[PDB]
């Protein structure tokens, strides 16, 4: 194409920009043997990314870049129940089946059909399709060989999708446990392969315990009792338990519900009030308020101290709540 | 004076009533409206 001697100097080095037999351009990291599409308007969505790295913490970032990304391709507009409609229709059951970009092409038809018909004014099918077909090969097709699993692209939609946390949980446990609902070392191995395919896209990889899925198979399976099999509740309250390689789905969770948080407090630094997102309330101080603007900088008011404790409220408070929890500080602070 | 002072001790159940009130200026509605997620709990204390 023409436009590629054009935008190829958008990124340099070892970046190697290539096109498909799809048309859609992609880089290539050579040596690693992994490759990564970049789409204009998802160039201009990285572009519009790479000023925002002011994020101070890991799951923070992690979280944010993901809703802004999830909002930004429209999929949160799809529901658990249309996207396995859809995978169904087109049986796509085996999760070891090859996948063709065909098939892909027509789940992702089905998709966005029933996604526009409902957003009428905000989806259009084929940007849509595109994009989502940019961002799943760009997470699960690091070869270019135009084969991915179903088990990959179903962890990925449903994941990205508008869904109870334990219902995307539960059908992924579903998908990669046996008919019987036991899950072994292995299943629970190549999910967690798959999950971790996706930070390493974007550069978080190293701050979650790398690439390397064994201690977290092993965390799961030391919380299972040394049992051979896992099970969708033993599943969940590992989940629970929050471990390093999958809070990042939950801190998505929980930023998406406190995107639309109004707190009537004022921000102890900034001054701002009312507090609109997070708040963050000291457990130690009194009267000290901070919202995200400011904590996402790192500055600190009053300096820190020996233990600096913080609890964040994601929702507008319940004043009984916040008084018992004003009274855990007064005696805290009394002793 | 029995119908001009007893006239003032109904201010006392009126100061129950407000004080009854004021305990529960978050407990007369939880839910409150929007009531999105309403069969699980969603809170944090931890930063991560």
């Amino acid at each position: 194409p023409a436009s590629q001697h054009f935008l190829s100097t958008s990124v340099q080095g070892p970046w190697e920009r290539a096109i498909s037999p799809n048309k859609v351009p992609y880089y290539i990291n050579h040596e690693t043997q992994t490759t990564c599409w970049d789409h204009p308007k998802m160039t201009e969505l990285y572009q519009s990314l790479a000023d925002l790295n002011n994020v101070r913490f890991s799951a923070y970032r992690t979280a944010m870049k993901l809703r802004r990304l999830q909002k930004a391709l429209c999929l949160d507009l799809l529901t658990l129940s249309a996207a396995c409609d859809a995978l169904d229709q087109h049986n796509l059951k085996q999760n070891d089946q090859p996948m063709d970009i065909l098939q892909i092409i027509n789940c992702l038809t089905t998709v966005y059909d029933r996604l526009e018909q409902e957003h009428n004014n905000l989806v259009n099918v084929p940007l849509c399709v595109d994009m989502c077909l940019n961002w799943l090969l760009n997470v699960y097709d690091t070869g270019r060989t135009g084969r991915i699993r179903v088990l990959s692209f179903k962890t990925g939609i449903i994941s990205l999708c508008k869904a109870h946390l334990e219902d995307k949980y539960r059908y992924l446990f579903k998908q990669v446990a046996s008919s019987t609902g036991f899950c072994d070392q292995r299943r629970l191995g190549l999910l967690l392969h798959d999950s971790i395919q996706i930070p390493r896209q974007l550069g978080e990889v190293a701050s979650f315990g790398g690439s390397n899925i064994e201690p977290s198979v092993r965390s799961c399976f030391q919380f299972a009792n040394n049992k051979p099999e896992i099970e969708a509740a033993l599943f969940l309250d590992w989940m629970r338990l929050e471990p390093q390689s999958m809070v990042w789905l939950p801190v998505l969770h929980r930023v998406a519900a406190a995107e639309t948080a109004k707190h009537q407090a004022k921000c102890n630094i900034c001054k701002e009030c009312p507090i609109i997102g997070f708040r963050y309330r000291s457990l130690k101080h009194f009267n000290y308020d901070i919202c995200q603007s400011c904590f996402f900088s790192g500055r600190v008011a009053k300096g820190h101290k020996m233990h600096y404790p913080m609890v964040e409220y994601c929702t507008p408070t319940t004043s009984g709540e916040d008084v018992r929890d004003f009274a855990k500080v007064l005696k805290n602070k009394f002793r | 004076l029995h119908t001009v002072i007893p006239a003032v001790v109904v201010a006392a159940i009126l100061l129950i009533a407000g004080i009854i009130a004021m305990i529960c200026y978050r407990k007369k509605r939880k839910g409150k409206l929007t009531l999105e997620d309403q069969a699980t709990f969603i809170k944090k204390g931890v930063p991560i």
